[PDB]
């Protein structure tokens, strides 16, 4: 997808920012727990009853950080997305048996995380750049599904 | 909700799908394996290619729950309770899948009902097929 | 959306048996009564309330031949959908006003009338190949939409 | 449904939100239109400029409905000159962008109330917003 230069920019340098441990386990804890059904990858995990187990394991925490790491590549290569994560979109399938609904699932709660991050500061016309990056980067990791 | 008239099609349609319940059942399943090449995440352990058994007496397992379904329409909250909590505590199926299948199976029945699925049962069947998802998602959350 | 040599022949010479004046106005009226919402852009056609006077509207028949009308000629160019639809696209977001998931609703609902149609001859590698091309053009209608 | 611990926990955050309301319906809205451009074809009719008097006016009326929505919690519709069954006859707006407007209508509590957001709020407040898109769209066909 293509960017508005300031709206490319939004993106740019509130990223820098992220404290992308805090932000990347958050994002996948509070998934587990808010869409209760994605644990159905992440029962290797081990402890995920109450919601508060669930936010504080360190595997949850541990496996959100390099969910938002590739996710912070895409962010460089904000043209071509698929021939990034096209190899990921390959893996989460294929190997992984992962359904796509759980990424557009996740880049919605993130949004909240940063809102939650950032409070004023995530305005309106930053969250609306976000998800021009989320959604589009969502369908590159889920195009080639045979 | 289904209207009275809504009640009165989805018996009639079904009625007339019969013996082939399960037969569509298996027809439903593979048009939403290959249309939806998504939906076969689910079954790592069933050989999913066109002739398979296992996607055969599966379909005939959906024809079935759709039958009782069809069997208990003023009460079926309480006749798939059952497999509302193994979709979402042990299978834990995404559910933006079942909205999938409903429609292949509404296809399935266009191919081989022309004579029934005209437009006003074809509303109906896709209502009595929504309230069957919904029950089947009551227990996600 | 991609599509494949077998694929192409397949949709193409189902295509041809098609008669794009009655499916037309098929598949159109089938939605007004699936999805009753529909008729929000439809007030000026007359009575829309029982199935049988959405169907036999004569102003319904004469727009659904309109639209798969366009639909059909959108067939040929299949390697470049966004492109030859850039211009409806536009005009049904900045004119019309017409909410892009009324594309999705219509391409469903012209499957089952393709299925109700060839009974057999629908088969499931022939409704794959045309789920991809309807949800095709879908995406192809709303690329414009701001 | 709700669980016990939900209802008090909507209770409790919206409650926290007080008289600003008004002033988080309007701010949802914008996130909207721009967020989702597609949920601009409903209000071709509305000054959509930055500050509209006709967005907040609008943020109002939405909010009043989600605190009266709340003080009933056993009872979702109802509120203003024409809700009750307003959506579904003379709006028609398609489902799809009720789910558009819980998220960005969460966002926007995220971003206000982070004391109050904790990872379980959060659960209650999806599944609240959730409840009342379904009673919205309840009788739509
Ligand atoms: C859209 C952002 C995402 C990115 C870029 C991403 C990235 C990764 C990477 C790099 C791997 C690990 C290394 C490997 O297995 O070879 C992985 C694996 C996997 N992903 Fe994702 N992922 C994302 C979203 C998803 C979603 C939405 C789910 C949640 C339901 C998920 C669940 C998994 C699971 C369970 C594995 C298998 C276990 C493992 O990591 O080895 N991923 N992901
Ligand atoms: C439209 C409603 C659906 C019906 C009528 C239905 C019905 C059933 C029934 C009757 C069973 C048998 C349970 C047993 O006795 O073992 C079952 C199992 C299962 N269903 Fe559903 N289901 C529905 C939709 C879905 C969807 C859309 C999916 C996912 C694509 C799905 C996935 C499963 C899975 C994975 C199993 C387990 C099969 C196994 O491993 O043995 N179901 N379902
Ligand atoms: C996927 C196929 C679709 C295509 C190719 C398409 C094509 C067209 C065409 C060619 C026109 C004429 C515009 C002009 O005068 O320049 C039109 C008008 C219009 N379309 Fe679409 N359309 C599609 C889907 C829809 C849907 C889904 C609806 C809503 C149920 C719809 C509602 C409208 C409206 C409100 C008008 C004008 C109606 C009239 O004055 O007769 N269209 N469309
Ligand atoms: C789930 C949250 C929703 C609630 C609580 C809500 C609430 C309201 C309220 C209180 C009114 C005003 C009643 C009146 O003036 O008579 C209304 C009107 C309306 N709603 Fe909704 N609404 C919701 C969702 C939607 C959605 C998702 C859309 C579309 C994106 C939408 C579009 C409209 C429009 C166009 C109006 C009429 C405004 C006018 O032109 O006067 N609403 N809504």
């Amino acid at each position: 997808v293509h960017l508005t230069p300031e709206e490319k920019s939004a993106v740019t340098a509130l990223w820098g920012k992220v404290n992308v441990d805090e932000v990347g386990g958050e994002a996948l804890g509070r998934l587990l727990v808010v869409y209760p059904w994605t644990q159905r990858f992440f029962e290797s995990f081990g402890d995920l009853s109450t919601p508060d187990a669930v936010m504080g394991n360190p595997k949850v925490k541990a496996h959100g950080k390099k969910v938002l790491g590739a996710f912070s590549d895409g962010l460089a290569h904000l043209d071509n997305l698929k021939g990034t994560f096209a190899t990921l979109s390959e893996l989460h399938c294929d190997k992984l048996h992962v359904d796509p609904e759980n990424f557009r699932l996740l880049g919605n709660v993130l949004v909240c995380v940063l809102a939650h991050h950032f409070g004023k500061e995530f305005t309106p016309p930053v969250q609306a750049a976000y998800q021009k990056v989320v959604a589009g980067v969502a369908n590159a990791l889920a195009h080639k599904y045979h | 909700v289904l209207s009275p008239a809504d009640k009165t099609n989805v018996k009639a349609a079904w009625g007339k799908v019969g013996a082939h319940a399960g037969e569509y059942g298996a027809e439903a399943l593979e048009r939403m394996f290959l249309s939806f090449p998504t939906t076969k995440t689910y079954f790592p352990h069933f050989d999913l290619s066109h002739g398979s058994a296992q996607v055969k007496g599966h379909g005939k397992k959906v024809a079935d729950a759709l039958t009782n379904a069809v069997a208990h329409v003023d009460d079926m909250p309480n006749a798939l309770s059952a497999l509302s909590d193994l979709h979402a505590h042990k299978l834990r199926v995404d559910p933006v899948n079942f909205k999938l299948l409903s429609h292949c199976l509404l296809v399935t029945l266009a191919a081989h009902l022309p004579a029934e699925f005209t437009p006003a049962v074809h509303a109906s069947l896709d209502k009595f097929l929504a309230s069957v998802s919904t029950v089947l998602t009551s227990k996600y959350r």
